[PDB]
């Protein structure tokens, strides 16, 4: 009882020292993952000025990707985009189209089958274990071209600063069946370009949206990896703080029970000596 | 600790007992609503420490369903009294027994 | 601690000076008065101190004032038992202190 | 000080004088309550009247209770703070308003003497120490 | 608290009817017996209360 | 009730009656143990017997120990 | 415990051999001393035990 708070004190004293260590490893991971997000942010935007950005298209088949974290102590990141995943899978679904749902990270499969059980098909995880590369994102891209949709939706948290992580929808139209059809605005918007490939324009676009898919996936899971380390640096800033305020209220209550124990033991010794003397 | 949350009457629902809380005495569905409310409030009491240091965003969805239900029945057990109108302003409410069983 | 006051009370009341009295560990003044009340058979109060804890300290500390002739200023080293500021020996001592000077490592 | 009486029983005074001065002061202010006038009384540190009365009880070899306080440390403040009344029109209509002061230790309002007076007094003005160091003064909780 | 019952026990035993007895702080019966029992010459019980609590 | 004895020293009873009622009930239940039958004694609130025994012993001026209980 | 030790001290001293002494609940030797020590005229020590613990 008076040891039940003494054991509870030393437990919370170590939680506030463990989550101070997990906060500083997340701050050292966030600083060297931030140097890779901006170098990955460059290759994204030549594609979205060549292919535009058309999120609300009349596809008949889609692959939506919600890329989340693996570990789940990041604090309202991986459930934030599954709020946005159902916000888009209710926005596109007005025409009775097909949807295959893919999640990157263990916290994505564990929260997408909670809302969307049947159109969930593939789970990629343990992505962030060593590092995220382009060859890794290329294979993750390749099994999204195993299914042959009209579009792709990528759902990730974009690392604006260490405070703000706005969730982004990234959209990739698949080449000769839907990408150029959205470009068919007064002739075609792609007819201005002089294709210097070896084969035809419908075949350079196949190689180009696959390169567009592998780049915006590599950037999605690299933006989201350090939006996770910044979210873990602040989820353990509220934990070291709250376990220091809990330890503060627990040493004050131990010291009341420490003092009340000495008065109780003393009064019983005086009452027993006065019964004899 | 309940009164400092503003819940009035500050009744601890997990310390208040009666010998009338018996399914042969008050009925079957009164007794089951009462034991059902105490199970949601006990389960939320078991989650208080991990919510305090880890936060709301780390529980299961099955857990954070009952956190939101127990936060609802915690407020709904409070009630304006007709004798507290003089210092609160809110008019009092005599809730019937059928209105609180089917309400809960 | 009463003997050091009386040397310091001469320099206030007769010499008319501003005196510095240094009571090294005022806590040991408390606990030595807590020992002699226990030797005189008195029933101790809360956490184990003498029943006259506030008036033994108050009898010492109230002779350290500014009169119209001079003043005694007292620098008292304060030991806090069990690192508890709510313990009655520092909590009665802190009622009299007008300043604290914390020296940290 | 044209309207103030000051009844002082300091730290160097004997403990029965500190025990008595809240009652000596309340008798002086009950002059104004009983003759139709209005009175204010401030017993600053009823926390220290309790320690003076705990000293008298333990030196009388009386058996101590919560935090070595006597069993009648409730009644000590109870019969003191009940004398702050608002009388009827047949008794004059005078009044005595009391402001007892209790010092807590670490914000512990669930102490023995603190909770005694909370069940005696009508209201409560809780002055917080975290608001006080943030510059919010009067640091009212 | 015993004077209050005797009024209520009369309506129960003699008048034979259902009564309500509101007793504000029956603890103050226990506390008052604990102030008297220090002076009735008794060894005190647990935390300072009378042995016959 | 055709198999049960109820020994009842309630709260209005004297503290020596609540101290002795576990032994009174056991002595009645020891009739069945001693004659080859089987008994089941249930001392409800054995905590409340020791409270009655502490009361009876502090008034007999026997010196108290931990939580004012006798030795 | 003193009787059970005397039986073993006979085998150790007079018969001069390796004895085994199993004492179950040596706590009860100290507990039974404290059950009488208040009635033996001794003011109590710490946690409830006799001063001669």
């Amino acid at each position: 009882s008076n040891q039940a708070v003494k054991q509870r004190i030393r437990a919370i004293k170590n939680i506030g020292k463990i989550t101070k260590a997990m906060k500083m490893v997340a701050a050292s991971k966030m600083k060297n993952a931030q140097i890779a997000v901006e170098q990955s942010r460059g290759l994204v935007d030549p594609f979205v000025r060549l292919f535009g950005d058309f999120p609300a298209v009349n596809s008949n088949k889609s692959v939506v990707v919600a890329v989340t974290s693996d570990k789940g102590l990041c604090g309202g990141l991986n459930s934030n985009i599954t709020k946005y995943t159902r916000a888009t899978l209710a926005t596109t679904e007005s025409e009775g189209k097909d949807v295959v749902v893919v999640s990157i990270g263990d916290k994505g499969r564990s929260q997408l089958t909670r809302i969307e059980s049947q159109r969930y098909q593939l789970a990629i995880a343990d992505t962030y274990k060593v590092r995220v590369t382009f060859g890794q994102a290329s294979l993750i891209v390749e099994e999204l071209i195993k299914h042959n949709p009209q579009s792709y939706q990528i759902l990730f948290n974009k690392f604006r600063s260490a405070i703000s992580f706005k969730p982004t929808v990234a959209t990739i139209l698949s080449p000769d069946l839907l990408e150029k059809q959205l470009e068919d605005v007064t002739g075609n918007s792609l007819d201005a370009y002089d294709i210097e490939a070896s084969h035809e324009r419908s075949d350079v676009l196949r190689d180009l949206t696959e390169f567009h898919l592998g780049v915006t996936l590599y950037n999605a899971m690299l933006e989201n990896n350090c939006s996770e380390h910044a979210s873990r640096m602040s989820a353990m800033e509220n934990s070291t703080k709250s376990a220091g305020e809990m330890l503060g209220k627990l040493t004050l209550d131990y010291n009341r029970k420490r003092q009340a124990t000495i008065t109780t033991e003393l009064i019983e010794i005086i009452a027993g000596a006065s019964a004899l003397m | 600790s309940i009164a400092e949350l503003g819940i009035y009457p500050a009744v601890d629902p997990l310390d208040s007992t009666s010998r009338m809380l018996n399914p042969n005495v008050i009925g079957a569905e009164h007794y089951n609503v009462a034991r059902g409310v105490q199970k949601v409030l006990q389960d939320y009491k078991n989650l208080q420490d991990i919510i305090a240091i880890l936060g709301m965003d780390e529980l299961s969805e099955e857990d954070k369903l009952t956190v939101a239900r127990a936060r609802k029945i915690q407020r709904f057990l409070s009630q304006p009294f007709q004798v507290a109108e003089v210092f609160t302003g809110t008019p009092g409410k005599y809730v019937d027994l059928a209105d609180t069983i089917s309400g809960f | 601690a009463l003997t050091g006051l009386t040397v310091a009370e001469y320099f206030r009341d007769i010499e008319g000076q501003d005196v510095l009295l240094f009571v090294d560990n005022i806590f040991r003044f408390t606990q030595a008065n807590s020992e002699v009340s226990a030797l005189l058979g008195r029933i101790p109060s809360a956490v184990g101190y003498q029943p006259t804890l506030a008036t033994d300290l108050g009898g010492l500390q109230e002779r350290i004032t500014t009169t119209t002739k001079g003043s005694i200023t007292s620098v008292q080293a304060v030991y806090v038992p069990a690192d508890d500021l709510t313990d009655p020996a520092p909590a009665t001592t802190f009622a009299h202190l007008d300043a604290t000077t914390v020296l940290s490592r | 000080m044209r309207y103030t009486i000051m009844v002082s029983a300091t730290a160097s005074d004997a403990a029965p004088l500190q025990f008595l001065a809240p009652y000596s002061g309340c008798a002086m202010a009950e002059y104004f309550r009983d003759t139709g006038k209005h009175g204010l009384i401030i017993y600053d540190d009823l926390s220290k009247q309790s320690v003076a009365y705990r000293q008298m009880s333990l030196l009388l070899r009386r058996p101590p209770g919560r935090e070595a306080f006597p069993g009648d440390v409730f009644y000590l403040h109870s019969r003191l703070l009940e004398r702050a009344a608002k009388l009827s029109k047949e008794l004059g209509g005078g009044s005595l308003t009391a402001f007892p002061v209790i010092e807590t230790q670490a914000g512990d309002v669930s102490a023995y003497i603190a909770t005694n007076v909370i069940s005696i007094t009508d209201g409560q003005i809780f002055l917080e120490t975290e608001l006080f160091y943030k510059g919010i003064r009067p640091a009212l909780n």
